């Protein structure tokens, strides 16, 4: 645990209320402890799968 | 003679338990007129 679980409750997939899907997996990937660069290079990629 | 059901997003498979959570209040009044 880092961050209170309470924002993964508020966006729900089941509640159809996530009409921005990249920004809640976007949201996801910040909690990782990944350094900056490696961000970074998430943000190099294009394509949504990769 | 009820309105057909808002699923949104909730599958029920026979013979398996669900859950629905819709935000409406309006079938809530149904809910408690079939007591």
């Amino acid at each position: 645990p880092l961050y209170r679980e309470s924002v993964l409750q508020m966006m729900q997939a089941g509640q159809r209320v996530v009409d921005n899907p990249i920004y809640l997996s976007d949201m996801g990937a910040a909690l990782t402890g990944a350094e900056s660069h490696e961000l970074q290079d998430v943000l190099e990629e294009t394509n949504i799968p990769k | 003679h009820l309105p057909l059901i808002a699923i949104t997003r909730n599958p029920v498979f026979p013979r398996f338990i669900k859950i629905i959570e819709v935000k409406n209040k309006k079938l809530v009044e149904l809910l408690r007129r079939k007591v």
